[PDB]
């Protein structure tokens, strides 16, 4: 049985197994910074599961098989057009960011699934709380005039609230100079025409807003990248934190009912990922959305409800 | 001038105008309160007496 | 196969759709038998037959 | 009549569970099929009607129009083949359910026994047209169409849902053969006028009636070319099926009322035609025409004459293939060059042989050559007027004379004259549109041969 | 027009006194359609659910038939019932009131004034 | 460019790829069954059939007999000395009048 | 030769021929609903030969 | 498409109740309706006037 | 009633102080017992139209 | 077929809707009397019933 | 392609009420 | 709101309701009210936005001024009758002052400025219960007290909704605005019938239940509060929004569809009556409702809408919910006109 | 019918009069519903004491019962109107306008 208002009534309760344990924890680094290293090292030895950092196609992962969909079909956009050209009238730039928005929705959704019906802490790259300060970085380096910008608040305002800050979360801190040359030296041919004032955009940005703003919700753990790379005391002190200040404690089950209740549903998680605003980069034509979505149907499985598209298998589908 | 501008506007603009202006007086309504309820209250009091529904 | 989570409807639940069945065929001889004794409850009340 | 029924409805499942390209054949040959099956429909004693069942009966009156609503459904299945090709096949099936739901409420409504129910699927009708002239149009203004063509029809209807229930509450039933038959006189008492009133103008606001006739020019100008025939075909002659049953029962006041709207139509077609003239949008002549010849038939009904009424059945059946011709015409030019303004493509007889014929007799059939029933009702028409008035004849008289002039004018301003150099993309007449005006034309000169079929009960 | 008349117990669906009337047919057109409407709401439920529509589970859809005609058939026992009952107030109150019902005489078309409205 | 939408596409002839196509639709093997299809339905036996039909249907409207009783009692007034046909359809005794 | 495909691709064509009969069937099943006057109509008040029993079905 | 458009879309749009307008508007509105009733009812007296009393030329007229 | 269910159930809900002749505690008459009485004995089943 | 299956069908249709014709004015009277005089089997508004009065001994004799 | 609703005519009645006024105006 | 206690909350409304629906005392009738009242201002401001708070305060003077005149009413009648029972009222004044102590309850004259925003700052969830479930006990008093009606002032009272309710719909955007002020309308339709026959507002509340219902719940399947927000929904749910057409179509009572069943037969029964001007009125007026009917269905997916581009997620995902009866209550909202005699099962 | 029904019937016709003029408070709004609840109460126990109606004298008491349960839900409402927005007086919950 799915965890619904029936549940909570037969008595299912999910803070019984919310305890220190349930640690929902991110590596919120900068870009190549090892936050993914650090993140999957604490993941290994505190026990908690691995969420990888939500790209443009995990939703992808989220519904099927986890093959990475077309373009077109998965986001309309694609990460090579923002580090090549990042500046266009088309509006590939927010189009990623107000994709990639989502993508963390989910990856935080189910990283809750987790540790409310098990109760099992997770791991994840960066979170929802940190894709405004790549936006931040965007509109300063000029990417997308800030209407978008600001829709993007009043998206993420709406898209949040009901949504409980993690319970710690890594910042790992390698020096600007140091990550252009660390982008330089991996070889990729997009990350070579990235502006070096981009980098130091996203580092102001998680020294500015996101870390301030985090205190008060989780503990600060700021560990250089020659306290990086020590795998053992970015974890002890995760163990030796207290787990106190933060809205967790005086979230009862009634919360806990109305989160899960919420989160169980995507439907509503990101009904406000689709404001009826129009703009440039987010207003698809009327002929082209509706040849768009019927592009989406040809596609194996996602002709009806999973579970019962034959074209894949799902056999017995005349009882089921 | 006959078909096109004095049918149309003898019996479908005028209606839908007339529907047009007056929709508006009914739904532009503040929402006080205290202006909803002293319309309840002369409703009430002409209910009877002055419209005399209770004779 | 696609899904790789478990579908909600992934292989139907025996226990719902077999009441299914079980209930209908009830829903039907309770209709025949109901619809048989009301004929017989009529041709002796007006005397018919 | 369920014997036409049944095969309708069943036309439903098999439409919407066929192949995703056999949909247009399927539909095509057995909506044929159905045609040939109507046409026994044709026999018709001296003067009883078929009362096949309780709820349905029909006559020389029914079965005529019957067999027209019939035969048309594959002509609309052949015509929307065109600009129906890009769409998904779940939609186009709701297309083809519209169009058969639209057949399956017409049957019914003709063949309906008592009032109410011919009420119920008469206005019926309209939630299929309504999807069908919005849903699928071509332009910004088809949303204004809607309404214009929906609000127009009921705000008549009503009244006459309200004299109906009265009729059953006063005479005890609403039965045609029971009203009929136990008709009575009708006072002249002031309650009685409106008691008329409310019967008549639901009737002739979708005739159409001059005045009352603006979401004709703006539906059928904007519908669809499916709708547009079915529309000016079958939809606007529901007006006259009802009439000559109404006024079974509404007499004698129909001496005095009938005035104010007899010389409102017959000042009507003269005022109409003399805009068919001077149109600038191809589609908007021949929605213009077509209140133009619904004019006289509104004489027809209401002067009450047994000539009128054979000219009014006539004319009637013959409107019907004619206005969805040159619909369907219009629809040809339109599609090749993306517009229907009139002095756009002059001149394309040197390209368009066969066109230039199925332009030819469809405007003659409007000119109304002899022998052809157009005249036989329009004749038939001028007869019972000039018995009724000497002065009439001038006026419907020059009608067709100015309905002669306009009915070359867009043969002069389509056919005749010199293709424009610019315009490359006329093709090859596809045999498709083509084989659809042979569909429309055969028959109406194959009813030349015995017209005797077409006039009604009072022949 | 029937809450109010004497003997009738309230919340009781057919009457033991129902009984005497004949019992809707298997066939009727009434009852069939109602089956109809149980076969229509089978698809709707795979249409909003996203399933197979008309090749979707036929547990759902047999379902919905086979209730449908059921709530179907007592409704239409009842429906005759209540018709048989305005039927049967309609003739024993003609026959307790019958002066004002008179019977009417015959005065033949042949004696009546009736006149002629010139269609002219 | 606020609202993304692919240009309007150029409406395709049904003669390009298929020349020889009776312009139904795009698989031409339909194509010509459907011409087949509808080319014979149409002024075939509903045509053709259904005019022999309506033009040897059984007697409508009964004009046949009614020539052939017209003729009967035409003899019969021509016979007894009587004129054709009389002004009163009803018998003038049966009517009672009123006053 | 592909037994499948024939009757797939030509089932749903006998849906209006089977409605015909079916059509055919219930419009007769109401005569017998409708028979009241039979040869009781005194223009065709015709006497019951020996050999049949009915005037029309 | 400026001519079409200005001689169907942009007449309301550019329409005015001056009294002008509203003038042709009359002498052409209910005027000849007034007309043709007056005369056909003109008509239809006069030629009715004279049915009751047997003054007209029907004697060879039995259809209608 | 609406939906009579005392009637049916056959139980006693409010049948009990809708009038001032029912079993008062400890038979304390009302004031118009006996106008009322007569009353209701005088419209009973009689039907609220003939009882006017 | 020939005219009298039209001519008694008619005969049918016509005699059967010619009676519901008749019930249906005899019904609006009869509703329409019914409604106004009362002494009817239906439209009998309730009232009280006469079970409920108590007719045990009181505390004052006269009541 | 028939036509569709664009942007412009999405906000027509886009407001809060889809008949403004002078008194709706604020 | 923990889930057992919305349960009993909501129990206790539903036997509020019953307790007016069985009673035969006048006491019993306001107490069931009164109950009724008191466990829904809870339901009401159940997600506890600000919009809420008020919009359960407005319910509340509302029907506590309601309540509190019915009452009074009910004094006037015990001081001229001494008799509780729902039999009719022997004080013109008493009458008099419920049929508006209903009224406002019900929300169908100039009472009903409550009604539109009341609606609107609540969730969709309490304002599917707030317009149909909050409507039967009012109607069933009605429905009792039938007889002893003024029938002046009860059509006046019919006449005025249906004339506010169909302009007032016209000049609405918010879904849940225009659902009130065509609710308002069907008040009209339903009240205008009652001093003539009871069992036709019953078969007309029964068909506007399903109206509302099914209309509703569709809309909580589509997660749309605005005309703007439902005109996506067409790149997603094709067929929500296409049944919603059909319902469309059906509550503004264009027929075959089921929603011509109370309509159709509400006129036939007033005739009988001699009411002629008046029904042909509310024929006339029910046009205005199917305006912003017809515009809400141009909006939805007669004609598709401007997409957004945040919705490839949106259709890789599918609802949970499970709403049950939406198959069944669309059939009995859009094709029951074959059989409308049943109406005589409610007789 | 003395001139005592007159005094509470027309008090409490001003008790409805003062409710439907609300001034400048949901307080000294809820004060004028609670007010009509005296009259009521009062005339109900006028009626049923003198006409010895004993097994009805329940009826003012149940008046009461139900009376101050809807007065606790005036107040608990008037606490929230007023904790979130400052004050009572029954103008600033105008939101609900559109
Ligand atoms: C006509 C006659 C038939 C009527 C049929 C009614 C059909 C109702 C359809 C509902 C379908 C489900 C769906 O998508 O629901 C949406 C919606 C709930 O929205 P949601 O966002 O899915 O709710 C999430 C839960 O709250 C999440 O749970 P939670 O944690 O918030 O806890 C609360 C939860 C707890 O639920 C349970 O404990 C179960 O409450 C509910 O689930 C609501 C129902 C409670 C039980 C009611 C039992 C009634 C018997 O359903 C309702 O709001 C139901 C309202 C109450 C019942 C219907 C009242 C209206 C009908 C009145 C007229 C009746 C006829 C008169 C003649
Ligand atoms: C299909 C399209 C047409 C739909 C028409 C309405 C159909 C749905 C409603 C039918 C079922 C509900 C009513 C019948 C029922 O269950 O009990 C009837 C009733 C319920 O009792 P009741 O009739 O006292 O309850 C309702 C009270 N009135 C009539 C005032 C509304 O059962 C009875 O025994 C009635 C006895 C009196 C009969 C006269
Ligand atoms: C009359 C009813 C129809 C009135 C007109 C409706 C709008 C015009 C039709 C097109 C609507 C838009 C659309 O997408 O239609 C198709 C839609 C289902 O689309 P899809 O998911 O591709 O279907 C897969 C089937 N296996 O499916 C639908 O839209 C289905 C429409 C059903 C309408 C209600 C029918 C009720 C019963 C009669
Ligand atoms: N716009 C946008 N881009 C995102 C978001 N999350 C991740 N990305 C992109 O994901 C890409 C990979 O992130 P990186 O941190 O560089 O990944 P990495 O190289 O594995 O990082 P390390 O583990 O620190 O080595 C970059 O292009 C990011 O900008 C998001 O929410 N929005």
């Amino acid at each position: 049985l799915q965890y619904g208002p029936l549940a909570f009534v037969l008595g299912e309760r999910t803070t019984r197994k919310l305890t220190e344990t349930s640690k929902v924890i991110t590596v919120d680094g900068n870009i190549c910074s090892g936050k993914g290293r650090l993140a999957r090292e604490i993941a290994e030895k505190l026990g908690l599961r691995h969420f990888p950092e939500a790209g443009i196609h995990y939703a992808d992962s989220t519904t099927g098989d986890g093959k990475p969909l077309d373009v077109q079909l998965s986001g309309n956009c694609s990460l090579e057009k923002f580090y090549d050209d990042p500046k266009s009238n088309d509006g590939n730039s927010y189009r990623l960011q107000s994709w990639l928005y989502a993508s963390r929705l989910l990856q935080y959704a189910d990283a809750l699934e987790h540790l409310l019906s098990t109760g099992q802490g997770v791991v994840l790259e960066r979170s929802i709380y940190s894709d405004f300060v790549f936006l931040e970085a965007m509109y300063r380096q000029g990417f997308i005039r800030k209407q978008c910008v600001e829709h993007y608040n009043e998206v993420k305002k709406v898209t949040a609230c009901e949504y409980l800050p993690p319970h710690v979360v890594v910042y790992v801190d390698v020096p600007v100079p140091e990550i252009q040359s660390r982008i330089q030296k991996k070889g990729n041919p997009h990350e070579m025409k990235i502006t070096a004032a981009y980098l130091q955009d996203i580092e102001n940005a998680y020294k500015k807003t996101f870390l301030p703003e985090m205190s008060e919700k989780c503990e600060v753990l700021q560990y250089s990248a020659r306290e990086a790379e020590d795998a053992e005391k970015v974890v002890e002190d995760i163990e030796y934190l207290k787990c106190d200040k933060g809205p967790w404690p005086d979230q009862d089950d009634r919360t806990f009912h109305r989160l899960r209740m919420l989160v169980q549903n995507k439907l509503e998680v990101l009904n406000y990922t689709t404001i009826p605003v129009y703009l440039p980069e987010i207003t698809i034509g009327a002929h082209q959305s509706d040849r768009v979505f019927q592009k989406f149907t040809e596609l194996p499985g996602r002709k009806y409800s999973p579970g019962y598209n034959e074209d894949v298998g799902d056999k017995w589908i005349w009882l089921k | 001038l006959l078909d096109l501008i004095w049918l149309e506007t003898i019996l479908p603009k005028t209606t839908s105008f007339i529907q047009m202006k007056m929709s508006i007086m009914v739904s532009n309504q503040k929402g006080l309160i205290k202006l909803y309820f002293l319309s309840f209250l002369i409703t009430i009091m002409i209910s009877m007496t002055l419209f005399n529904y209770h004779e | 196969k696609f899904y790789i989570r478990e579908p909600p409807h992934g292989s139907p639940d025996w226990l719902k759709v077999g009441l299914t069945l079980g209930t209908s065929v009830f829903l039907w001889i309770y209709l025949i038998k109901q619809h048989k004794e009301d004929v017989l409850e009529y041709k002796r009340r007006n005397g018919l037959e | 009549m369920l014997k036409i029924i049944i095969p309708t409805t069943m036309l439903l499942p098999m439409t919407w569970m066929s192949k995703h390209n056999m949909i247009w054949i399927n539909a095509t040959v057995h909506s044929l099929l159905i045609s040939l099956i109507s046409l026994s429909l044709l026999n018709q004693l001296g003067e009883n009607s078929l009362n096949f069942s309780l709820t349905f009966f029909s006559d020389s009156l029914s079965a005529p129009l019957l067999v027209l609503t019939t035969w048309l459904l594959p002509l609309m299945l052949m015509a929307s083949q065109s600009h129906l090709s890009k769409e998904t096949t779940t939609r186009k099936k709701l297309y083809i359910t519209m169009l058969i739901l639209l057949q399956l409420f017409l049957i019914m409504t003709f063949t309906a026994t008592e009032l109410i129910l011919f009420y119920i699927l008469f206005e019926a009708t309209l939630v299929p047209t309504l999807i069908i002239i919005t849903r699928w149009g071509n332009q910004t203004e088809r949303l204004n169409a809607g309404l214009y063509f929906l609000f127009y029809t009921l705000a008549g209807s009503l009244p006459l849902l309200v004299a109906l229930v009265y009729i059953q509450n006063t005479t005890g039933s609403l039965n045609f053969l029971i009203i009929h038959y136990w008709s009575h006189p009708l006072s002249n008492s002031w309650s009685n006028i409106f008691m008329w009133l409310a019967c008549i103008m639901a009737f002739m606001v979708k005739m159409p009636l001059y005045g009352l006739h603006l979401w004709l020019p703006k539906a059928h100008v904007e519908a669809p070319i499916a709708g547009s025939m079915v529309l000016a075909a079958v939809l606007l002659k529901l007006g006259g099926y009802g009439m000559m049953r109404i006024t079974t029962i509404l007499n004698p006041l129909t001496n005095y009322m009938a005035y104010p709207f007899l010389m409102l139509s017959m000042w009507g077609m003269i005022m109409t035609s003399s805009i068919c003239l001077r149109q600038t949008d191809l589609k908007s002549l021949i929605a213009y025409s077509s209140v133009s010849h619904m004019a006289l038939v509104i004489v027809a009904i209401m002067i009450q004459t047994p000539w009128s009424f054979m000219g009014a059945t006539a004319l009637m059946i013959a409107h019907g293939l004619t206005s969805s011709m040159l619909f369907c015409l219009a629809n040809t030019n339109y599609e090749r060059v993306h517009s229907r303004t009139m002095i756009l493509a002059r001149g394309l007889q040197t390209l368009l042989p066969l066109m230039a014929t199925w332009w030819l007799m469809a405007s003659l059939t409007n000119l109304a050559l002899p022998p052809s029933i157009n005249l036989i009702g329009e004749l038939f028409i001028i007869t019972a007027s000039f018995s009724w008035s000497n002065i009439t004849i001038i006026l419907m008289g020059m009608n067709m004379m100015i309905t002669a002039l306009y009915s070359l004018y867009m043969l002069i301003t389509t056919q005749r004259g010199k293709y424009t150099h610019h315009i490359n993309n006329i093709k090859a007449s596809f045999t498709r549109e083509n084989a659809l005006m042979a569909l429309h034309i055969l028959p109406l000169l194959l009813l030349t041969l015995n017209p005797k079929m077409i006039l009604g009960p009072l022949y | 027009m029937m809450s109010g008349r004497p003997g009738r117990v309230p919340l009781q669906f057919l009457p033991n006194e129902a009984r005497s009337l004949p019992p809707p047919k298997l066939t009727d057109p009434r009852l069939v359609y109602m089956g109809f409407l149980g076969y229509c709401s089978g698809l709707i439920d795979n249409a909003i659910r996203r399933r197979p529509v008309v090749s979707a589970g036929l547990h759902r859809q047999l379902l919905y038939v086979t209730s449908f005609v059921f709530f179907g058939y007592y409704l239409l026992k009842r429906q005759d019932y209540m018709y048989a009952l305005r039927d049967h107030d309609m003739f024993a109150y003609v026959k307790s009131h019958p002066e004002d019902f008179p019977e009417k005489d015959k005065k033949t078309y042949g004696e009546i004034l009736e006149e002629f409205h010139p269609v002219r | 460019i606020r609202l993304q939408e692919d240009p309007d596409p150029e409406d395709e002839n049904l003669y390009e790829k298929n020349p020889d196509s009776h312009g139904y639709d795009k698989d031409p093997i339909v194509d010509l069954w459907n011409m087949r299809v509808v080319f014979f339905f149409g002024f075939s036996i509903v045509l053709v059939l259904g005019s022999t039909f309506v033009a040897y249907l059984p007697d409508y409207r009964m004009q046949e007999w009614a020539r052939r009783e017209a003729e009967r009692l035409v003899k019969y007034r021509e016979a007894n000395g009587l004129p054709l046909m009389e002004s009163n359809c009803f018998d003038p005794n049966k009517i009672q009048l009123p006053e | 030769m592909n037994v499948l495909q024939i009757v797939r691709d030509h089932w749903v064509h006998i849906l209006v021929p089977v409605g015909f009969v079916f059509g055919c069937y219930l419009d007769r099943r109401s005569d017998e609903k409708l028979t009241a006057f039979r040869n009781k109509s005194l223009l065709f008040k015709r006497e019951l030969r020996p050999n049949e029993e009915v005037t029309w079905k | 498409i400026r001519w079409t458009y200005a001689r169907s879309a942009n007449i309301y749009p550019n329409f005015r109740p001056t009294p002008k307008t509203s003038l042709l508007g009359a002498l052409f509105g209910i005027g000849p309706l007034f007309f043709w009733y007056y005369v056909f009812k003109t008509d239809r007296d006069k030629k009715e006037k004279l049915i009751q009393e047997g003054k007209l030329d029907q004697t060879f007229n039995i259809s209608y | 009633p609406f939906f009579d269910v005392q009637k049916r159930l056959g139980l006693d809900l409010d049948r009990w102080m809708t009038i001032q002749s029912a079993e008062q505690p400890h038979k304390i008459p009302g004031r118009c017992h006996a106008f009322e009485k007569e009353w209701i004995e005088c419209a009973h089943g009689i039907g609220g139209i003939r009882a006017e | 077929d020939g005219p009298e299956k039209n001519y008694e069908k008619t005969m049918a249709i016509l005699q059967i809707e010619a009676e519901k014709a008749e019930l249906r004015l005899k019904e609006l009277e009869v509703r329409r009397l019914m409604r106004a005089r009362g002494d009817g089997p239906w439209y009998q508004y309730p009232t009280i019933d006469k079970a409920l009065i108590d007719h045990s001994p009181k505390t004052t004799p006269d009541n | 392609r028939q036509w569709q609703p664009d942007v412009e005519w999405a906000e027509q009645f886009g407001g809060a009420v889809m008949y403004p006024t002078k008194e709706t105006a604020h | 709101m923990n889930p057992i206690i919305y349960t009993t909350l909501i129990m206790t409304v539903m036997s509020g309701t019953m307790l007016v629906m069985i009673s035969s005392h006048w006491l019993l009738i306001w107490i069931g009210f009164e109950m009724n009242l008191l466990a829904m201002i809870p339901v009401l401001m159940k997600n506890f936005n600000p919009r809420a708070t008020e919009a359960a305060t407005k319910y509340f003077l509302t029907q506590a001024t309601a309540s509190m005149m019915l009452m009074m009413a009910i004094i006037i009648n015990l001081l001229y009758s001494g008799q509780w029972t729902i039999t009719k009222m022997f004080n013109p004044v008493a009458m008099t002052m419920m049929t508006m102590a209903l009224a406002m309850k019900l929300g169908l004259s100039p009472f009903h400025f409550w009604v539109p925003e009341v609606t609107q700052g609540i969730s969709l969830q309490a304002g599917l219960l707030l317009l149909t479930w909050q409507k039967l006990a009012p109607l069933s008093v009605l429905c009792q007290i039938s007889q002893s009606i003024n029938p002046n002032l009860m059509l006046t009272m019919a006449m005025l909704s249906i004339l506010i309710g169909g302009w007032g719909g016209l000049n609405q955007t918010q879904l849940r605005k225009i659902m009130a002020y065509s609710s308002i309308a069907h008040m009209g339709w339903m009240t205008a019938v009652l001093p003539y026959n009871t069992t036709m507002t019953i078969l007309n509340l029964l068909i506007y239940i399903t109206m509302t219902l099914a209309m509703f719940m569709l809309l909580i399947h589509s997660s749309a509060t605005t005309t703007l927000s439902l005109s996506h929904t067409w790149n997603k749910m094709p067929v929500i929004t296409s049944l919603m057409m059909v319902t469309l179509l059906s509550m503004g009572g264009l027929p075959p569809l089921s929603g011509f069943m109370p309509k159709w037969m509400i006129i036939q029964e007033m005739t009988k009556n001699e009411s002629i001007i008046m029904p042909t009125l509310m024929a006339m007026t029910a046009l205005l409702n199917l305006y912003f009917y017809m515009r809400l269905a141009y909006s939805s997916s007669l004609t598709m809408f401007p997409s957004t581009n945040n919705m490839k997620m949106k259709w890789q995902f599918e609802h949970t919910k499970q709403m049950k009866l939406l198959p069944t209550m669309i059939v009995l909202s859009t094709l029951v006109l074959p059989m409308t005699p049943a109406l005589s099962s409610l007789n | 019918m003395p001139l005592v029904y007159m005094n509470i019937i027309m008090a409490f016709a001003i008790a409805l009069a003062g409710l439907l003029m609300y001034r400048s408070h949901l307080m000294s709004s809820l004060l004028c519903l609670e007010g009509m609840m005296l009259s009521l109460f009062i005339m109900s126990t006028l009626i049923i004491l003198n006409t010895h109606f004993t097994l009805a004298n329940m009826m003012p008491i149940i008046l009461l019962v139900f009376a101050a349960c809807e007065a606790a839900l005036g107040l608990s409402l008037l606490v929230m109107v007023s904790n979130t927005y400052g004050t009572d007086y029954v103008q600033n919950l105008n939101l609900l306008q559109c």
